């Protein structure tokens, strides 16, 4: 084993060249010479909400069956707003 | 669905044991939990399966985040055989990891509980395949077993990591999200389980042993894994086991299929269709 | 929107009837919504409609007079056959849309009735089944080259089968 | 040895009997192989580092591989009993099999429809 | 995660070697041969290479490692692999 | 309902905003990871409202947004089915994704 | 922030107190919920011994 | 302290 | 980066000591123990226990539990 | 357990879970009264209970749903209603267990000669 | 990686490779450091017991038996260094290793953002151009008469000469760009 | 490329065999063409059927991810054996042993699933009872018709 003298010398020379190259890779102080808060809430959560609510209320809510919701739960003892009916109470049990 | 989920649960719970990669262990844990959800669907409990989905998201994401923090703090090391002592060197990440691990297991009144406990109760109190039920319980034990594996080999040992140490949890972008996921893993299961409308009728009348099976098997798995892990420090050489190899090499399913199927397919595609 | 074509039952909403000391967050969120979001949008829409009131124009739904059917003129009279084929294509295109309307009815009924769809969508399901049988007897099994002549042949075969069965 | 190789799990090298032979014949063979490798690598590195190079390095081995797998297959093909049998079987057998499958399925379906026993309920699009 | 330096690499290499019983902490220099000077064994060199790999969290391929016979050689190999001296 | 449908669609709008920002020059002038994390956070906050409404009244919606194409007696139209599963999973996933998007700003900072 | 070699590092007060707080919150929640809802863990109702129900109750004629 | 990072030509 | 003094690292009082004892009983010696002794010495000394790891925070959790129970009793 | 007895002992004396009830409903019950349902079909339909939930405790489930809706946003103010519903379901389960035990006892009674 | 393999390995090399692999797999089996040290001392004792064997046939026989035992007792899932082949993060950073010649196509606008870097790069390219002829001549004259060649390359023999075929060894992309 | 640097017909003589080896940059002893079964292989050599996974990973291959050197003869099935596709590396467990263990596990699992299906696990409970003729109307029953009454007792 062990580096032969030629291997050692070549490794030294390549080491010197590689280290100089890596040093040259360094950027100079001037190198990147570039050439010459509710704001988010209002910008992204208010204007798009205006647009979306407009679209819904005046293009989706006006078309048939475009928005459909399951019937609300009715329990014995409730008053329906539209018809005013009062659901009769339930039977009494032990 | 019941049989497939039970098989997946058992197989991946086995594979998780004897895995020396934190991400791989967590992935196999995910596969096991998905097998459990599939068993829940094999029983007619779709709402319960979805509840488990929602509850498991929290602590699984938290566990993966904690593992990521550990791997980043170490020089990108994922093998648990070069970790240890994280309980002392990383108090915050270790605490979050332990919270997530107990949540994954059926620790009472954590986000995992309100899904895993009910799934196990429903499994016991239903008309089901005896083998599916038995291996599902064995897998529920193996879950705590491999969680204890992670905890022990990544927290309860002496440091096995390289000697130069550059560990820094102190960064809001790391700390805050894990804190949020920890609040989740502690309270979200309770809050959801109370807020959601009644979906199905559970069975709450069962023998004491059926009721407490989840806790009992989880604790039994914890103790057995603890004893086996304590036995590793004994100065006796570990000899290869056929079952240990079956677990480690993923049951040979990759090694066999990923070599025989593509080989035959590609050999046909060349020698038959194209050339001949 | 015509309710006769698209029947929508009357809503039956229960009264609030709160029974707690806490405030309902949804009510205050809906108030803030009706103020911030619902009002400026309503004003913009009213302005748009006011502008539409001026520059108002009307468009009409075209009417096609019935022309002689395929049955009514001779084999190989391409003029007759073209007229009848265009008319048949129009009627087929309209049958498709009637199919679609009734399918929408059925889907809306299922969503609305929700958990009672097995019992409260009987009317819509029966309508779907009957109109579906009619559509199948008219148009099913005609090629990608379906035409008035193929429809007539199918109807005549079905009529012959019905007549033979009635004789037997 | 207790390890039995398979075509897809080839024999290791440390378990290979031919890796422990120190015969001068094998030693000369290995040295000749290394000499060929060294000559090819020297040529490749000369081309690679040539500062006047203005294009990629053409690969004669890759050209030979592609030519062999494409344009040289037919000139070196001779019909044989096995070639003909395999060609006929692969070409047609699947076709006959799938013809029988599809035809039996279609015939059963058509018999059902003719008898009126097929439950075509909401079929409207076909 | 401090970037490695030539001086730091040398210091850590000599630290590891000084923590080796078969080498007396005095008579150990950067240019001290393992066999010619320190009189170590073939297996001892393998153990030293493994110790360096454990120290620096990366592997020396066997072919490159078998030729590393002095601490300066090890330092230079680590430096060249990690591209240290920018 | 206007509020419910508006929230459901606004979640998608907010999520899509970062994708559009990445196709403009503003992505070089802003801190994109933080902008995206804030978008996920606000989507979660917005989604918390349909969740509350479902918890309150337990109603489920079918929202047809756009008519894509009609294929002879089969209309393909963009439709969203917002019920228990969708409403709960949206909030859970948005919470998890908020956390993971914040975490990635640190984990992948060098990359 | 300081990278130390072969020595236990320095732990900022922030991470220690926050980990301690998370663990304490977890254990407080567990203890509270167990105190208030021990039934969810042990049992809600008494499983009846089916072998003690009398034949008169079960309508078994002799 | 700041090393040049070789990149392809993204100008085009 | 100033390295700690290597004279610091010893074998006595650590499991490496028992390893050395057994190796001597076999007639062998370990020349690398001082290269691992830092893992067992210093702030890394002492054994962790699964009880301790799991029950971390239990004292303050129980204190908060007592406070909350007392408050609920008072109200 | 019942399973141990069925699969290891004489299986002819154990109930078959599919075929319960097997014997006529009126054996040993000279006076047997029909089960009573408090909640009406219309009430359950209006409350939107799932067909799985429309059992004999629907009258308690309806109270629970009403209490939840009214109490909201307080989601912990229905523990009493939920306990009532769970207790009704427990009693139904105990009735089913009594049915199983009656089937077993009658099956082993049929072991006459 | 930097060195090229020989035509063959000698017995010493094979034994050393086996020793390294056996110790690494033994470390994988014994997770803990103290246990690993104990068993590694035992393994070195086994290796040393036969360090003197002048029957070069009983040496190969011992080596083959040891290799059989290693393949029998190897860790199914040994420990791989993260950067080593087969380890997580092996080729992780090959996406960012853009070769140096890509800078030739930079638009003048892009080169204007690094005036000094390209000034030095021109000097490097000029050095390469000057050296190439002499280095190829050095290799051509160094070529051995007999065909027995190797991948090992010569150092710079004269003065002001760079080692032959140095440009790719140097200027190679950094490990972590 | 002249016609002499390209693959040709099967070598009939040792002269042709040596010429082919020279063309393919291979030792005459190593060169071995495919069997002369007229399947189009012609003169192309036959190299060992060993996946690219098994090549030395620490070496500096000219084709880095192919793990091949420039000018080295290319295996006929290189695109099958690339590091992304078929892998043939040795295994800690022999191929037949792996196959036996995997198939045995699968067979045992399926047999035990059948056994469980034969002997299902259930509770000592009667069937669930539903009111209103087993929810005749709610379950989609026909209104006009009258179901056969089902009565639930205590
Ligand atoms: C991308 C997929 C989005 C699908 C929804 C399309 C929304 C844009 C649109 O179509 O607007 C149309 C609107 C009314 O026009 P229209 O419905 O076509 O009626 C006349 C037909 N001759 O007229 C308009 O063009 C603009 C309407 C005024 C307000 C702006 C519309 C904003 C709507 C945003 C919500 C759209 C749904 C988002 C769903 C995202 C899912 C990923
Ligand atoms: C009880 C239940 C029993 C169920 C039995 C199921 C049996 C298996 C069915 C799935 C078949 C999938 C076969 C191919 C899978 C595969 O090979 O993909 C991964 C593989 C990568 O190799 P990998 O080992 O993961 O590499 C690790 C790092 N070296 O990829 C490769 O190496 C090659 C990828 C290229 C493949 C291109 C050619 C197609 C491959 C064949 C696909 C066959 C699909 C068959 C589907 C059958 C079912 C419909």
């Amino acid at each position: 084993s062990g580096y032969t003298p030629d291997e050692k010398l070549r490794l030294q020379q390549l080491r010197e060249l590689r280290r100089r190259w890596l040093k040259d890779q360094e950027l100079s102080p001037r190198e990147p010479v570039l050439p010459p808060s509710s704001l988010f809430a209002v910008s992204h959560v208010l204007i798009p909400m205006w647009f979306v609510h407009y679209y819904v209320k005046y293009h989706m809510a006006t078309k048939p069956y475009t928005i459909v919701s399951s019937k609300p739960r009715i329990f014995p003892g409730d008053t329906i707003l539209e018809t005013g009916e009062v659901i009769p109470p339930m039977r009494d049990f032990p | 669905m019941l049989c497939l989920g039970a098989l997946t649960t058992l197989f991946t719970a086995i594979c998780a044991l004897t895995q020396n990669d934190i991400k791989k262990i967590i992935a196999f844990s995910t596969s096991s939990q998905l097998g459990l959800m599939m068993v829940t669907l094999g029983m007619n409990q779709p709402h319960l399966a979805f509840l488990h989905i929602c509850t498991h998201a929290f602590f699984k994401a938290m566990l993966f985040m904690c593992s990521g923090s550990i791997i980043h703090s170490l020089a990108d090391e994922q093998d648990i055989r070069k970790m240890g002592n994280i309980t002392k060197i990383m108090p915050f990440t270790s605490s979050c990891l332990v919270i997530g691990s107990l949540a994954l297991t059926g620790m009472p009144f954590l986000t995992g509980f309100y899904s895993k406990d009910l799934i196990i109760e429903a499994i016991n109190t239903c008309n089901t395949n005896a083998w599916a039920l038995l291996i599902t319980l064995i897998a529920t034990s193996m879950t705590a077993m491999y969680s204890m594996r992670i905890i022990y080999f990544v927290t309860m040992t002496k440091p096995r990591f390289p000697p130069l140490i550059s560990i820094n949890e102190n960064d809001p972008d790391l700390m805050n999200p894990i804190k949020r996921l920890a609040f989740g893993s502690i309270f979200a299961g309770f809050v959801i389980s109370y807020n959601i409308p009644p979906t199905s009728i559970p069975v709450l009348t069962m023998p004491w042993f059926l009721k407490t099976t989840a806790l009992i098997i989880s604790v039994l798995g914890f103790l057995i894994a603890l004893e086996l892990n304590n036995l590793t420090m004994k100065l006796s050489m570990n000899k290869a086991n056929p079952y240990s190899s079956f677990s480690t090499l993923l049951g040979f399913f990759p090694s066999i299929i990923h070599r025989i199927t593509p080989m035959k397919s590609l050999n046909l595609s060349l020698k038959t269709s194209l050339t001949l | 929107w015509d309710k006769d074509v698209y029947p929508e039952p009357p809503s039956r909403t229960p009264a609030p009837s709160p029974q707690t000391s806490l405030p309902n967050p949804i009510t205050y969120l809906t108030k803030a919504y009706d103020l911030v979001v619902d009002w400026p949008v309503t004003l913009v829409r009213e302005f748009i409609e006011r502008q539409h009131a001026k520059n108002r124009t009307y468009y009409y739904h075209r009417q096609y007079r019935r022309v002689p059917d395929i049955t009514e003129c001779k084999e190989g009279d391409v003029l007759c056959i073209y007229e009848a084929e265009m008319q048949w294509r129009r009627d087929f295109k309209v049958d498709q849309e009637i199919m679609n309307i009734i399918q929408e009815r059925l889907k809306a009924c299922q969503q609305r009735e929700g958990e009672n769809y097995q019992q409260n969508c009987a009317k819509e399901l029966e309508q779907f089944t009957k109109v579906t049988k009619a559509y199948q007897d008219r148009y099913l099994d005609l090629g990608a080259y379906y035409s008035a002549r193929k429809c007539l042949a199918k109807q005549k075969q079905r009529m012959l089968e019905e007549r033979k069965a009635a004789r037997q | 040895s207790k390890y039995k190789p398979a075509p897809l799990a080839t024999l290791p090298s440390t378990l290979d009997p031919a890796e422990y032979d120190v015969s001068p014949e094998t030693r000369r063979a290995q040295v000749e192989r290394l000499s060929i490798r060294a000559r090819l690598k020297r040529e490749y590195l000369l081309q690679y580092n040539d500062p006047k190079r203005v294009s990629h390095i053409e690969d004669p081995a890759l050209i030979r591989w592609t030519y062999a797998r494409s344009a040289n297959i037919y000139p070196n093909f001779r019909p044989t009993p096995k070639n003909s049998l395999l060609g006929a079987v692969a070409g047609f057998g699947p076709l006959i099999f799938w013809y029988y499958v599809f035809k039996t399925d279609r015939d059963r379906k058509e018999r059902l429809i003719q008898e009126g026993k097929l439950d075509r309920k909401f079929n409207i699009s076909y | 995660a401090p970037p490695l330096t030539l001086d730091g690499i040398k210091d850590r290499v000599l630290y590891v070697l000084k923590l080796y019983d078969k080498i007396d902490p005095e008579k150990l220099s950067v240019n001290s041969h393992f066999m010619k000077d320190l009189g170590l064994d073939s297996l001892d060199q393998v153990e030293i290479i493994m110790a360096m790999e454990d120290e620096f969290g990366f592997e020396i391929p066997d072919i490159d490692a078998e030729k590393l016979m002095c601490p300066q050689e090890i330092v230079d190999y680590i430096a060249d692999k990690k591209d240290v001296y920018e | 309902m206007n509020i419910f449908t508006t929230s459901i669609l606004l979640i998608f709008i907010l999520l899509l905003s970062p994708i559009l920002i990445s196709m403009s020059n503003l992505i070089k002038h802003i801190n994109f990871p933080l902008y995206t994390t804030t978008s996920i956070k606000f989507s979660f906050i917005i989604s918390l409202l349909p969740l509350l409404m479902f918890f309150h009244n337990n109603m489920e919606y079918m929202i047809t947004t756009w008519h894509w194409v009609t294929m002879n007696s089969m209309e393909l139209k963009m439709s969203f089915k917002t019920d228990f599963f969708s409403i709960l999973f949206t909030s859970v996933a948005l919470f998890v994704t908020w956390s993971i998007m914040q975490f990635s700003s640190w984990y992948m900072h060098s990359d | 922030i300081q990278p130390r070699y072969r020595e236990f590092p320095q732990l900022t007060r922030s991470q220690v107190i926050q980990g301690e707080f998370l663990s304490s919150l977890m254990w407080f929640w567990i203890l509270w919920r167990f105190w208030h809802d021990s039934d969810a863990v042990l049992g809600h109702f008494s499983y009846p011994d089916p072998s003690q129900w009398t034949d008169e109750e079960l309508g078994i004629p002799p | 302290k700041r090393l040049f990072v070789v990149k392809p030509s993204l100008y085009y | 980066m100033e390295l700690p003094d290597y004279r610091q690292w010893k074998i006595e009082g650590t499991p490496l000591e028992t390893v050395q004892k057994k190796l001597a009983a076999r007639g062998l010696r370990d020349p690398w123990a001082r290269n691992e002794a830092w893992r067992y010495m210093g702030g890394f000394a002492g054994n962790i226990t699964f009880p301790s790891v799991i029950l971390k925070g239990f004292k303050w959790g129980f204190a908060a539990f007592v406070v909350a129970l007392g408050a609920e009793y008072f109200l | 357990a019942h399973l141990t007895r069925r699969y290891l002992w004489d299986a002819s004396v154990e109930p078959d879970p599919e075929k319960i009830p097997s014997f006529p409903p009126d054996l040993g019950f000279p006076e047997r009264k029909e089960r009573v349902m408090v909640a009406t079909q219309q009430e359950m339909m209006d409350a939107q209970l799932t067909l799985q939930q429309r059992d004999y405790c629907a009258h308690y489930l309806i109270r629970l749903l009403k209490c939840k809706r009214d109490s909201f946003p307080n989601f912990l103010a229905c523990k009493h209603e939920q306990h009532d519903w769970d207790y009704c379901e427990h009693l139904d389960y105990v009735k089913r267990m009594k049915e199983f035990e009656r089937e077993r006892r009658l099956l082993q009674r049929k072991k006459r000669r | 990686a930097f060195c090229a393999p020989p035509a063959y390995l000698t017995h010493q090399q094979k034994v050393l490779r086996l020793y390294k692999r056996a110790l690494r797999h033994l470390e994988s089996w014994c997770i803990h450091r103290d246990k690993y040290r104990y068993f590694a001392c035992l393994m070195r004792a086994r290796f040393e017991e036969h360090k003197n064997e002048k029957d070069m046939m009983r040496a190969t026989q011992l080596l083959r038996e040891a290799e059989e035992e290693f393949w029998q007792n190897q860790h199914p899932q040994p420990y791989i260094f993260p950067d080593s082949p087969g380890g997580t993060s092996f080729e992780r950073y090959e996406c960012y290793k853009v070769p140096e010649w890509c800078l030739d196509y930079w638009h003048p606008s892009e080169k204007a953002m690094y005036p000094d870097y390209f000034s030095k790069r021109e000097q490097w390219k000029k050095l390469r151009m000057e050296s190439w002829d002499r280095e190829v001549k050095q290799l051509q004259e160094e070529t051995s008469p007999d065909g027995i060649m190797t991948e090992a390359l010569p150092p710079a023999r004269r003065e002001g000469d760079l080692p032959p075929l140095w440009w790719h060894i140097v200027t190679r992309p950094r490990e972590r760009p | 490329m002249t016609k002499d640097m390209l693959p040709g017909s099967y070598p009939r003589t040792p002269e042709e065999r040596a010429a082919a080896a020279k063309k393919y940059n291979m030792r005459v002893e190593d060169y071995e063409p495919y069997p002369d079964d007229g399947m189009g292989y012609g003169d192309y050599p036959m190299l060992p059927n060993r996946s690219q996974h098994e090549r030395d990973p620490w070496y500096q291959w000219d084709h880095s991810e192919l793990r091949m050197n420039w000018g080295e003869p290319i295996h006929w099935d290189l695109d099958m054996y690339i590091r992304n596709r078929v892998d043939t590396s040795p295994t800690p467990v022999s191929w037949d042993v792996m196959c036996k263990h995997l198939f045995g596990f699968v067979a045992f699992m399926v047999f035990m699933f059948w056994v469980g299906h034969v002997f299902p696990s259930y509770q000592p409970v009667g069937p669930k009872q539903y009111p209103y003729n087993n929810l005749y109307l709610e379950r989609g029953g026909d209104p006009t018709k009258e179901p056969e009454p089902v009565v639930h007792y205590d």
